[PDB]
């Protein structure tokens, strides 16, 4: 079947500051099929409380979403997220760069 | 500004897995208002922006009759695409649709749309006449051929002539304050040096609403689009959105670099460089 | 405001 695998972006809401509660979000976008496997991770271990936008998708006709959850970003702590989709072997982890 | 209604309807079979789900959400230009999934553990119509919480009953229970029955007719659809493409009942397969009314600046009806796919790809779409079809391969012309023997045009064209305009243009007086007005981008340049002699500049737009926008970066007052990594814009999830343009330069060169910044929120297009 | 189906496919 022709299928699209995700793009993925990890950023926050709003410019990271130490120490100041912000949001972290992953949107993944231009996949298809829909199905899709979304994890948010702290130093390597999932967050529980992760909340999703409803699906929709885009002019072709491929699907968006966004994940995302409250953090508090530090100088130390680590975030990332980790993605799996049948287009995938194995999943992708792409880490939250504060200046991306 | 011009606006814009669409619903997007996406049914997905899983067999082995319960019946095929249906989901529709419905978006005046880059709001979300509504959303129905059949999986909820109470399918119904839910509000998603604040503006259309105030209608009443009726309309929380037309709508949500029409996604119910949605559902069993996409549910029929995924069966009798299966027959055109001659597939066996095994597989996973999608169908999404999506309709709506686009409006000018002074609410008159621009166009209206309505377009359906299989498996991602294109497979029937109104023409903007709203009154024939484009079927993209010899499967989707049986439906055409339906379509056209039921006069199944001119219902949509009367609805997206009639309530779509007329239902939009009551969304877009009762939630005024937000979906008609625009956000201009906070707009800055950064600067990420890569090695002794390259730099990146990024040009950030942020806090914009609606999406659209362009971000272009000139190099001596020529565009640098093959040169240019451009992001997806992406939803902060505050309503507003994200974008980013990065070029990377020759360190000392950097002031012959201008990134413009288009957007409705602005009176006029901006100009901006690195500002050490 | 959505609108009812017509047709199936």
């Amino acid at each position: 079947m022709i299928q699209r695998t995700p793009k993925i972006q990890v950023y926050s809401r709003h410019p990271a500051e130490n120490g100041k509660s912000n949001f972290l979000n992953c949107y993944v976008s231009g996949f298809h099929p829909s199905d899709i496997e979304v994890d948010l991770l702290k130093n390597g271990e999932r967050i529980e409380k992760v909340e999703h936008s409803d699906l929709s998708f885009s002019k072709d006709w491929s699907f968006y979403l966004l994940y995302y959850t409250e953090f508090t970003p530090t100088e130390k702590d680590e975030y990332a997220c980790r993605v799996n989709h049948v287009t995938l072997s194995q999943p992708k982890i792409v880490k939250w760069d504060r200046d991306m | 500004g011009s606006h814009s209604m669409r619903y997007f309807y996406t049914a997905m079979s899983r067999p082995g897995r319960g019946e095929p789900r249906f989901i529709a959400v419905g978006y005046v230009d880059d709001t979300q208002f509504v959303r129905f999934d059949s999986d909820a553990a109470s399918p119904r119509t839910e509000p998603r922006a604040p503006w259309i919480e105030q209608e009443g009953p009726e309309y929380w229970d037309r709508n949500t009759q029409i996604f119910k029955t949605n559902t069993q007719t996409y549910r029929e659809n995924l069966r009798i695409a299966l027959r055109y493409y001659n597939q066996s009942e095994a597989g996973s397969h999608i169908i999404q649709r999506m309709y709506g009314c686009d409006l000018g600046p002074d609410g008159r009806l621009l166009r209206g749309h309505d377009q359906s796919a299989y498996d991602g790809k294109d497979y029937i779409a109104l023409n903007e006449d709203l009154s024939s079809w484009t079927a993209a391969d010899t499967a989707a012309q049986i439906t055409q051929r339906k379509w056209e023997a039921a006069r199944v045009a001119e219902q949509l064209r009367a609805y997206l002539e009639g309530l779509c305009v007329e239902w939009l243009r009551r969304y877009l007086e009762n939630g005024k304050e937000t979906l008609q007005r625009a956000d201009p981008p906070k707009t800055h340049v950064t600067h990420h040096p890569v090695s002794d002699h390259e730099a990146t500049l990024r040009c950030w737009a942020l806090g914009f609403y609606p999406a659209e926008i362009t971000l272009t970066w000139q190099r001596d007052g020529e565009d640098q689009t093959q040169d240019t990594e451009l992001v997806e814009t992406r939803p902060a999830g505050d309503r507003t959105f994200q974008k980013w343009a990065a070029v990377v330069v020759p360190s000392g060169e950097e002031q012959r670099y201008t990134c413009h910044v288009q957007h409705e929120g602005l009176p006029k297009p901006l100009t901006l460089r690195w500002e050490p | 405001q959505a609108t009812q189906e017509v047709k199936n496919w």
